[PDB]
DNA sequence: GTGGAAAGGACGAAACACCGTGCTCGCAACGGCAGCACATATACTAAAAT
DNA sequence: ATTTTAGTATATGTGCTGCCGTTGCGAGCACGGTGTTTCGTCCTTTCCAC
RNA sequence: UGCUCGC
């Protein structure tokens, strides 16, 4: 699936980055538009964007009830007050559309203008949903309340001058508890008052049919060459994945990745502690081909010994100086001596008798069994055999390491003959 | 799957018996408390306590 | 027999439908003499049954 | 009973009249059949039928 | 066949239910004296146009046929703005014992 | 309201398991809130009228409150959280030392919210959702069949 | 090594009412036969128009 | 004076908030019992001075 | 009072 056709370019424009708004009418289908509806004004605020459109609707059309219009006009306003009237005439002529804010940040939204072979993107400063507001009914209810108050006052034809002098009811500015102060701050009335504190800005309306629309429509484009290598947007896929997914911040506890994050010496030590028997090629494969063989060899020479061409972890590594036998409680030095004797017997001969080791080392059956299971398997009619076969390739490749391990085993054999009186 | 279905059937039977025990206990209590008054007289007529 | 009754199912009485309460719930509804019972059944005979 | 750990009670009457009434009315030989339908309950069981 | 939702936060757990007892949906909560129609709550929560409410409920013919009685019951009353619906709800609110 | 696609309560995909950690967290939160309220009350009662000897909480920080609360809640097994209005019973049970298998099986027990007192026979059934999660055969034979 | 006075810590003790402040929840566990409020339907009866 | 409409008057008939039930007998065990919140009497122990 | 059991 190759990109056969339609290799469209993408351009970016910053001319209307702060002046582009998206108005969507959730109650008006796309078929009917407001192009023919003459608009009158638009109130708006720069901060805390909430636009209120004030448009005009016809009356002589058959789809308008003049009687109900007169009724609603008499209900919302007074008889002939006209000082603050929601409608200039005696009919419902103006309609109010109020905007609700969809989201706070609109950086991820963009308007795309498509031309032949190009697509121009322009960021959106804000997105608002315009719905028909019902605000004249609130003023109608307030006027009905004041008319009820007037009717209450008019119970008598002539009202005597009431001695309703306003006694000084200056209330204490009580120190408000922090909880009650937070409740007042989080109250809806406080938020509405804070929103109303910002002054309104009046704007005129220019329809799509206006020449100014087609005049300013060209600002969504940008002057630039067809082929230009962008200086930015050059990060690798790994860097992009790290950007869009930022991080939050037994002895086999550490995993393979946590192992590879550790230095090479720690990796070799942990691997020899976990497996305790492994060839050199397997260690090179596990650590990785990007690591030099000499460094791995130097690291394994400090935590392992050579037995029949294979590598067996040292006794002190498995048993620290403060550890003890989980089965008998003997000190770790005796366990190290016994394991060294077992490894020496394995270097001398491939077959090791469990009873002979138990007699020489004077240890219990479970400790000898644990020592043998770490590096041997049970072969019927033959005793215990080393789990890995004789690896002569590593011996032929590194004779100096073989000689070093041979003299080390000679020293260990001298120590064992001194201790156990072999 | 067959073992799970068999265990489902067994548990259904167990809960059925568990409900049946208490339900029939209450029914037996009511029936005996209502019917304990009748007795066969010597004139071959079954009469109540009154 | 209430304890002996298993409260079985699938006993549609030959019509393979019209789930009717039978068993301990049925005996309870009978002995309670309730005016309104669950799943009432009325059997009507026809003059021309053929 | 099924002899799988069931505990049973054993009462001793303290009156000659009660003892005689128990032996006569509640005698095992005199209650070989249930009053429900007259069927004999005290009969052969497993390892006796086989 | 009604609905129930036990909204539980770190502070309060409130189980609010919705019923169709009379072909129309009533919302029941422990903080309300009487269950109120769902359309009144819709009008109280900001959305006042009935067309938007119907679009939010669904555009299927059977959905509108089922939701018709609720719209009719809402239009029977004079609740058409957010303030009127909030006042109607507050009338159904009882103080937590002074 | 059309096709009877009524959701079932016994579906374990809608079930949640609270371990000892969450219960102990709620209990410690309640006890700490009670301790803070008691300390605030002691402060309000002592500081404004006692003497020029300044009041300090150290002379009134009772250490037996949280200890006694934890001990009682763990021993008696009844948990009464007024801040959450939760009144639970039988949360803690005496570990059965009849055998090793007894304790090992009782350690992995799970009780139901139904808190058996009546014949529900709706959660007592073996739902197919228990596959791989809960043992189908292991259940106490008796009145607690299906809810433990 | 000693003492006369000072504080404080512990154990009775009396006013008030199991929770420091006055708040505050959820859930019904499922039928099922009494009911009591309302509501309201209809007809009987009597006042009014022709 | 008589037929038609208005009221009232009770009865009846469909709800909706109450109270009442939910097998049996057996055997163990753990825990906690009403208390507690502040006031005051008593006793003792130890900050400096001798 | 709670709970685990025994049929
Ligand atoms: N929390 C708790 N309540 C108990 C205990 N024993 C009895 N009760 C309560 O006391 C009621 C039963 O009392 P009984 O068990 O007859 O008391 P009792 O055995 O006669 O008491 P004694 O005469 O001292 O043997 C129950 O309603 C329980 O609420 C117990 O060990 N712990
Ligand atoms: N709640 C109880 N009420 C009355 N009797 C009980 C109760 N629990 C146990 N029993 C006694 O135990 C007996 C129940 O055994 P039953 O149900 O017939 O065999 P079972 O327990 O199913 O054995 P299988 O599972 O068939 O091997 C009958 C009854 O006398
Ligand atoms: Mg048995």
């Amino acid at each position: 699936d190759d990109p056969v056709v339609q290799e469209i370019d993408v351009y970016l424009a910053k001319s209307l980055a702060e002046k582009l708004y998206l108005f969507q009418y959730p109650v008006r289908p796309a078929s009917m538009t407001y192009d023919d509806i003459p608009h009158l004004s638009a109130k708006i605020k720069p901060k805390q964007q909430k636009v209120e459109l004030e448009m005009a609707i016809d009356t002589l059309n058959p789809n308008y009830c003049r009687s109900k219009g007169e009724q609603i006009a008499l209900n919302v306003d007074g008889a002939c007050a006209d000082e603050t009237s929601t409608y200039s005439s005696k009919l419902m002529d103006k309609q109010t559309f109020c905007s609700s804010q969809t989201t706070s940040n609109t950086s991820r939204y963009a308007a795309a203008l498509y031309r032949q072979g190009e697509l121009h993107l322009t960021p959106l400063h804000g997105i608002l949903q315009l719905r028909p507001s019902f605000s004249y009914l609130d003023k109608a209810d307030a006027k009905h309340r004041e008319r009820e108050a007037a009717n209450e006052a008019g119970d008598s034809s002539q009202d005597e001058a009431e001695d309703d002098v306003k006694q000084i009811t200056v209330r204490f500015s009580r120190p408000e508890s922090e909880q009650a102060r937070q409740r007042r701050v989080q109250s809806y009335e406080f938020l509405q008052k804070k929103h109303a504190e910002e002054p309104w800005v009046h704007l005129h309306y220019y329809g799509l049919r206006d020449s100014r629309s087609e005049h300013e429509r060209q600002y969504l484009l940008c002057p630039g060459s067809s082929g230009v290598e962008n200086t930015e947007l050059v990060k690798s896929p790994s860097e992009y994945l790290m950007m869009l997914m930022p991080p939050s911040q037994p002895s086999n506890v550490l995993s393979m990745a946590q192992l590879r994050t550790l230095p090479l010496a720690d990796q070799i030590k942990i691997l020899m502690k976990n497996v305790k028997v492994m060839p050199f090629a397997n260690l090179m494969s596990l650590l990785g081909p990007s690591i030099d063989s000499v460094a791995v060899l130097r690291g394994i020479q400090k935590v392992a010994m050579l037995v029949q061409g294979n590598w067996v972890v040292k006794s002190d590594i498995l048993y620290p100086k403060d550890s003890s036998s989980p089965h008998s409680g003997v000190p770790a030095e005796v366990l190290c001596r016994g394991r060294d004797f077992v490894m020496w017997k394995f270097t001398q001969s491939r077959w090791v008798v469990r009873k002979e080791v138990a007699t020489v080392t004077k240890l219990c059956a479970e400790d000898v069994k644990d020592f043998l299971e770490h590096m041997a398997v049970v072969r019927i009619n033959k005793g215990w055999e080393f789990i890995l076969p004789y690896d002569g390739e590593f011996i032929k490749k590194h004779p100096d390491v073989v000689q070093r391990q041979h003299m080390l085993w000679t020293g260990i054999q001298a120590k064992l003959e001194k201790v156990y009186n072999l | 799957t067959e073992f799970f279905f068999h265990t489902m059937a067994g548990r259904e039977g167990l809960v059925d018996t568990a409900v049946k025990t208490a339900e029939t206990g209450y029914m037996q209590r009511r029936l005996v408390k209502s019917l304990e008054d009748l007795c066969s007289q010597y004139d071959l007529t079954v009469r109540s306590s009154t | 027999p209430g304890t002996q009754m298993t409260l079985k199912t699938f006993h549609f009485a030959g019509v393979a439908s019209m789930n009717i309460t039978l068993g301990v719930p049925r005996i309870k509804e009978i002995i309670n003499a309730s005016k309104a019972i669950s799943t009432p059944i009325i059997t009507a005979q026809l003059d021309k049954d053929d | 009973a099924d002899f799988d750990g069931d505990e049973m009670n054993l009462h001793l009457p303290q009156t000659e009249e009660a003892k005689a009434e128990a032996l006569v009315l509640m005698g095992t030989k005199a209650n070989l059949v249930t009053p429900r339908n007259g069927e004999p309950l005290i009969a052969a069981i497993q390892d006796f039928l086989t | 066949v009604g609905a129930s939702v036990t909204s539980s936060t770190h502070e309060k757990k409130s189980r609010t239910n919705m019923a169709v007892k009379q072909g129309r949906f009533y919302l029941r909560h422990n903080t309300l004296s009487e269950d109120i129609p769902i359309v009144i709550i819709f009008k109280a929560m900001g959305v006042e146009s009935d067309q938007e409410i119907v679009q939010m409920i669904g555009t299927e013919e059977h959905v509108m046929a089922a939701f018709g009685p609720s719209l009719e019951e809402c239009q029977k009353a004079q609740i058409f703005t957010q303030m009127q619906a909030l006042k109607y709800i507050g009338n159904k609110v009882r103080r937590q014992r002074m | 309201q059309g096709d009877n696609k009524v959701d079932d309560r016994d579906y374990y995909g809608n079930k949640r398991l609270e371990l000892a950690g969450q219960l102990l967290s709620l209990l410690f939160e309640d006890l700490f809130k009670k301790f803070n309220s008691e300390m605030k009350k002691i402060a309000d009662q002592v500081i404004p009228k006692q003497r020029a000897a300044q009041f300090d909480v150290v002379k009134h920080m009772r250490q037996d409150q949280i200890t006694n609360g934890m001990v009682n809640a763990i021993s008696t097994g009844n948990w009464s959280l007024k801040r959450f209005k939760m009144d639970r019973q039988g949360v803690t049970q005496v570990l059965s030392r009849l055998s090793y298998i007894s304790a090992l099986g009782m350690m992995t027990r799970i009780s139901s919210q139904f808190e058996k007192t009546r014949k529900v026979s709706g959660p007592r059934s073996l739902q197919p959702s228990q596959w791989g999660m809960l043992c189908p055969s292991d259940t106490p034979e008796g009145e607690a069949c299906g809810l433990v």
